């Protein structure tokens, strides 16, 4: 008992006290100010739902039976907040917490409130351990959400909308089918984007994806012709895994070209908060991807402290790749094959042998001028010579080096090509980043006088002074 | 201009036509430092001491 | 030595002789540049990124 | 403000002024001495 | 995709795949817009039994790939299939964007009826003056009272 | 009312978009008028003009001048003038009337 | 003070890195520390060493002596306030900053420092200061500190000559430039070998002069060596003591390649386990041989492979290797056949390579601009 | 190329001043 009555007490009256100002402050004034006015994003407060949806996560009887029917429980509902802590600090509170929205004269009048407030509990729900609130009883919930998804009037009920059935589709990942799911998000797709253009072409288009890969079925054919490519309203958050997904998708198909730019935008697109979960993944595939793309060398070091312990294999895998070497290239491959498979890039990484021979035989040709192939397939380790001939005739084919072979002797001969200075492509190398340069000046000029306004004081020297000159020069002028 | 601003030997302002006060001018320079000025003494410390 | 450029032939005793011409002051002035606005980029921190 | 929260897989369980190069780790693989290829290679011939 | 079985000649089997086809539509637009093509062949078929039925789902198709254009020719030419208009959003848009073109072509002829015109489908202004009497069965006579002025009849 | 919800709409629409088409041919114009006005004001560096000597600069577009006549004056300044070129002891001319920096 | 504690942090880092080297060291640095009450250096370092079960006692009296040294230093100050002159409060308190750093951490020190540089009106003690937070940061690598510092010095030196001063500030400089792999920086601050006093952080003058002569190697070219470091007979009589280096240097001079290779392998074996040269050693050797290749294929124009091995090294396939991967690296320009067992040598233009790094540092402060173009705006 | 470099990173120098000098006065109006 004298352990529990000091540490114990403290937890119950200071979180109520600073969450009366962090949502129920922010409900009473979204409730004046988002259904009260047409700020929308401005005084929808969609940044205060984000705060205290990410304080709560690391963070209900008395906010449930909130009551707003008529002006005096509008009223009531602050002097009601006190009034149950009361009894919490002297009695102790308690699906009893479902029908009270139906009771209790909760007439918020808004959706935009009611929305957040249900949503509320199915957070804490979501995240009441791993019970999943007592399994369907939280989708009950939600289902109960989406009974209010479908109630109507969308001048906010759309971006409070948006995270629950965000938050609603982790709701089945952690449990049972997503194939329906999937059904349900085909259907509410074209359920907006009828709406003339409502956004949730963001949110649902990565919900949408974020599995149909899982089930491991690489559709295209929606991705190339869909309309919702371009909300062009992401809050620089949805856009990041967006272009990341589509990055992947066109990177499986022997795309290289355009996969690297556009999740490589995608990475760099990240905030700067200190979690590393899907920057992991990026970065990964960013650089597997750029190995896979003739021979960039990807090898701009990273060591910082969070990415340093995960990234062990691959760095050790770079290693074996840039050498021209293959024997280390199956000695990394059986070593980690694995490992690699728990990461699902196994299969983008077992046609790797390619590069590694176009990089040898590469380094050859630039090497030496005057080699015998019967010591190309020693220093390469191919254990025969005459398919050396075939590899060199294809590396020729695709203008890998422009060496010449006498087959009849054996040695391959190789040109020699000097002097690129005077060749055209360095004028194509200066054009393609005075391009660069020219449209980052346009683009920081286009938002500079956005800022500049409010500026109605124009006064030039004077009201009354005039009269005062004019009196002065018909004085000077009488004498 | 106020009259507790009109400290003597302060440089102002003057209007041609009817010569009254317009402005404060920033300062002038104190004698004092005029004179040290003139007599330039070679400033020290105690770093430059020997015994 | 740098003080006569050519080169020698071991094969008969050849002293092949050219010349090349003046070292450019093109690049070294855009390199300095270079790295003058990046010093100053980075220097832009300091008023930039912390009080934004 | 500063929301700044992805949903899954985060993990892992938990200096140099000298501008990178790869060549430098390149030779890691071996040779960790001038030293001792060159002592350990001219007795032989 | 089952759409492989289209090529068979047999009308039977047409008639089951179609019967599938717009069943599933919905969640598969995009694969099959890969070769509605060949329905619009069925569609051309004067011979081929069930004719109207492809009308449709070629409608649902382009419905949902936005060309609405198109999704309102073969509204048109799937006809009385469209006796329903009391739930479905695909037909409440489709005769909407009916009433929009039909409109922008009256006025268009507002200069002159005798202008040469294209000739008029008399399913679309069926359609348009059956929405227009449901309109008024609704008692919702204020609509009607307006557009009336810009059918300019 | 309900056919008014389109009208007013579609006026709107309309008065909007001719509001640009002033502005923007307004802004072609002021600088072409602006650069007349900015070399009109040369009139006053005429031919007959007194020297003096530059003091200090109480503070921008104004100054403490001395005249070689043997006086001093707080006087102002033209803007065009290049802000760079007036060292501590500089030669200044001023208007022989208005005693005004030139 | 930390006038003789340099030593100290090399010992620190000779236990650190060689595992083999565990049996002296861990005793001469120790009853180093017992004595002069050096208690910080050795409360995580006690850990790094041996478990150390009796020091308790020692601790504990060591610990209290701290505390008598510290009151009877408050006792003073509180004697100076009353009859003061220059405030001998802050006098004394300056005197025994050292003292607390000498014994205690970073922060005391550093505080300490910051609220005595006020009360000095003169130039020197204010220079005394900023010498002992460069000596600090030395030890304990702080960057910031010696990048701010190195400046604030530079901003106050310029008031009178103070020439000696001038050249303690480039042995400081030159010693952090040496740290940093700049290495023709190093050579050119380290051109003050006629005046280097027999200073606390390098106790030889040997030592110097062989630092500077190792930088010198790599940075400067074949008239300047020939020129400086050769007709200087300030260092040649220093080298003369000096057999070692001496034929190290004359070796590469007289382009008798059989004798430099052993001298290198001693050098880098040497200066491998020397501080502030063990977190590249290996670069600097990648250079010198590279450095020697250029010197002999630029006489000639067609020398045979098989020349090297009874002028430069036994084993032609050793030569061909190397030759390949420095071939492959973009440096010393030639070629080589081997049906002939020959090798060419070509000229590139000067032009070429004055393009390769323009292209990359643009590439670099392009992106660099672009994400300070992002990172603001939202 | 190098003057497009200067004038893109003085034109940005440009809009971090004019930023600045917003968002510290207009909360002058409280």
């Amino acid at each position: 008992p004298p352990g529990g009555g000091e540490q114990e007490p403290p937890p119950p009256p200071a979180p109520q006290d600073v969450e009366m100002k962090e949502e129920a402050a922010t409900g009473g004034g979204s409730t004046g100010e988002a259904d009260g006015k047409t700020a929308a994003a401005a005084a929808e407060h969609s940044q205060r739902e984000l705060d205290t949806v990410t304080l709560e996560d690391i963070k209900e009887p008395r906010f449930v039976l909130r009551a707003l029917r008529m002006l005096p429980s509008t009223s009531r509902r602050l002097n009601h907040y006190v009034l149950y802590k009361a009894v919490q600090g002297f009695f102790t509170s308690n699906l009893p917490f479902l029908e009270e929205p139906m009771d209790t004269e909760a007439d918020l009048q808004f959706r935009p409130r009611t929305g957040k407030a249900a949503s509320t509990p199915l957070l804490p729900e979501v995240e009441a351990y791993l019970q999943l609130l007592v399994v369907i009883f939280m989708m009950n919930s939600k289902r109960y959400k989406e009974a209010q998804k479908i109630s109507d009037n969308r001048r906010a009920l759309d971006l409070v909308a948006a995270k629950c059935y965000y938050y609603h589709a982790r709701v089945y990942e952690f449990l049972d089918k997503l194939d329906v799911v999937r059904s349900f998000l085909h259907a509410r797709l074209r359920t907006a984007t009828l709406r003339h253009d409502a956004d949730g072409q963001a949110t649902l288009l990565n919900l949408l994806l974020r599995n149909y890969l899982h089930y491991s079925l690489y559709d295209q054919a929606e991705k190339l012709v869909s309309k919702s490519v371009f909300p062009e309203q992401a809050n620089n958050n949805e856009w990041a895994r967006y272009l990341y997904y589509t990055g992947r998708i066109k990177a499986i198909q022997l795309e290289y070209s355009e996969a690297r730019r556009t999740m490589t935008n995608a990475l760099r697109k990240a905030p700067q908060h200190t979690a590393v979960g899907f920057k992991q993944t990026v970065h990964k595939l960013l650089i597997v991807v750029e190995l896979l793309l003739g021979e960039i060398p990807d090898r701009l070091q990273f060591r910082q402290p969070s990415l340093k312990r995960s990234l062990m294999p691959y760095f050790l895998l770079t290693q074996a790749v840039r050498t021209g070497n293959l024997a280390k290239f199956n000695q990394v491959l059986d070593q980690f094959g694995e490992k690699f498979q728990a990461d699902g890039t196994y299969t983008l990484i077992i046609r790797l042998r390619h590069n590694v021979i176009k990089t040898g035989v590469r380094m050859i040709s630039l090497s030496y001028s005057r080699i015998s192939l019967a010591d190309i397939a020693q220093k390469l380790q191919l254990d025969s010579p005459e398919d050396a001939e075939f590899i060199v005739a294809k590396a020729i084919r695709d203008g890998v080096i422009e060496a010449s072979i006498n087959h009849e002797k054996g040695y391959v001969q190789s040109k020699e090509m000097i002097d690129i200075y005077s060749t055209r492509e360095p004028q194509l190398a200066f054009h393609q980043r005075i391009s660069f340069c020219l449209d980052i000046h346009n683009m920081s000029v286009k938002a500079m006088r956005f800022p500049p306004k409010s500026y109605n004081k124009d006064l030039e020297s004077a009201e009354e002074r005039r009269e005062r000159e004019q009196q002065d020069l018909e004085f000077a002028k009488e004498m | 201009i106020d009259i507790n601003d009109v400290t003597p030997n302060c440089r102002v302002a003057l209007r041609n036509d009817s010569y009254t006060l317009h402005k404060i001018l920033p300062n002038k320079v104190d004698p004092l430092v005029s004179l040290m000025m003139v007599e330039k003494v070679p400033d020290s410390t105690y770093e430059m001491i020997g015994g | 030595d740098k003080k006569f450029h050519g080169i020698l032939d071991q094969g008969e005793g050849v002293l092949i002789i050219f010349d090349e011409p003046p070292v450019d002051k093109t690049y070294e002035a855009a390199l300095e540049t270079i790295q003058n606005m990046s010093k100053v980029v980075d220097s832009l921190y300091n008023k930039a990124k912390k009080l934004t | 403000m500063s929301e700044k929260k992805q949903p899954v897989d985060l993990g892992l369980l938990e200096e140099d002024n000298w501008d990178d190069d790869n060549v430098e780790d390149d030779f890691s693989n071996q040779l960790r001495a001038e030293l001792e290829k060159h002592g350990y290679k001219m007795e032989t011939s | 995709g089952i759409i492989s079985l289209l090529d068979e000649d047999e009308p039977q089997l047409k008639e089951f795949a179609l019967h599938k086809l717009n069943a599933v539509v919905n969640d598969f637009w995009a694969e099959i817009s890969e070769s509605v093509d060949k329905i619009e062949v069925l569609y051309e078929d004067e011979g081929f039994r069930s004719r109207q039925f492809a009308a449709l789902v070629a409608s649902k198709v382009f419905y949902h790939l936005g060309a609405f254009e198109e999704s309102l020719n073969y509204a048109l030419g799937a006809g009385d299939l469209f006796n329903v208009n009391d739930n479905s959003e695909y037909v409440e848009t489709i005769i909407a964007k009916c009433i929009d073109h039909y409109t922008k072509q009256c006025v268009e002829n507002a200069d002159l009826p005798e202008g040469e015109k294209k000739p008029i489908d008399q399913r679309l202004e069926g359609i348009v003056n059956k929405m227009f009497q449901r309109c008024l069965d609704d008692h919702k006579y204020k609509q009607a009272i307006g557009i009336a002025l810009e059918t300019r009849r | 009312d309900l056919y008014s919800r389109y009208k007013k709409l579609q006026q709107e629409l309309e008065f909007l978009e001719v509001q640009e088409e002033y502005i923007k041919d307004e802004q072609k114009n002021l600088k072409k008028e602006f650069l007349h006005a900015q070399e009109e004001v040369k009139r006053i560096q005429s031919i007959p003009l007194v020297i003096g000597q530059f003091l200090e600069a109480v503070d921008q577009n104004t100054a403490i001048v001395g005249s070689t006549t043997g006086s001093n004056y707080y006087v102002r300044i033209l803007s065009t003038i290049d802000r760079e070129l007036l060292k501590p002891n500089a030669s200044v001319a001023l208007h022989k009337h208005s005693n005004a920096l030139v | 003070p930390k006038n003789p504690d340099l030593r100290i942090a090399q010992l620190r880092f000779l236990l650190s890195l060689p595992e083999h080297r565990g049996d002296a060291a861990v005793r001469d640095e120790l009853m180093a520390a017992v004595r002069d009450n050096n208690m910080a250096p050795y409360y995580e370092a006690l850990c790094k060493s041996l478990d150390w079960q009796i020091d308790v006692d020692l601790l504990n009296k060591m610990k209290k002596a701290n505390e008598d040294e510290l009151k009877r230093l408050d006792e003073e100050l509180e004697d100076a306030e009353k009859n003061l002159g220059e405030s001998e409060i802050r006098d004394a308190m300056m005197a025994k900053a050292e003292y607390l750093c000498r014994i205690g951490d970073k922060e005391g020190a550093l505080t300490a420092f910051r609220k005595t540089y006020d009360k000095t009106v003169a130039l020197g003690h204010r220079l005394d200061i900023v010498f002992y937070l460069l000596r600090i940061g030395l030890f304990y690598m702080d960057n910031d500190l010696i990048t701010r510092n190195t400046e604030k010095a530079k901003s106050l030196i310029e008031e009178g000559g103070d020439w000696d001063r001038r050249n303690r500030l480039k042995v400081y400089q030159g010693l952090y430039c040496v740290a940093i792999r700049d290495f023709k920086q190093a050579a050119e601050l380290f051109l003050d070998t006629v005046s280097t006093f027999t200073s606390y952080e390098l106790m030889d003058y040997k030592t110097f002069v062989t630092y500077t002569v190792y930088v010198s190697m790599i940075a400067l070219e074949r008239p300047d060596l020939r020129e400086k470091v050769i007709k200087g007979a300030e260092i040649l009589e220093v080298l003369h003591s000096l057999p070692a280096v001496r034929q190290y240097l004359f070796s590469l001079y007289e382009c008798r390649y059989s004798v430099f290779f052993q001298s290198l392998a001693v050098v880098e074996q040497e200066m491998k386990k020397d501080w502030l040269f063990a977190p590249h050693y290996r670069y600097y050797v990648r250079e010198m041989r590279i450095h020697a290749y250029s010197q002999l294929l630029e006489s000639y124009r067609s020398l045979t492979l098989g020349y090297m091995a009874e002028a430069f090294g036994v084993g032609v396939e050793f030569i061909d290797q190397e030759l390949s991967r420095f071939i492959a690296a973009g440096r010393l320009h030639c070629k080589i056949d081997k049906v002939n067992e020959i090798v060419e040598t070509n000229r590139p233009d000067s032009k070429n390579w004055q393009y390769q790094e323009t292209i990359k540092k643009g590439d670099l402060l392009l992106n660099r601009v672009q994400k300070l173009s992002r990172v603001i705006n939202m | 190329y190098l003057a497009s470099l200067i004038r893109s990173v003085v034109a940005l120098h440009n809009l971090i001043n004019n930023k600045i000098a917003n968002r510290d006065a207009e909360k002058k109006e409280g």
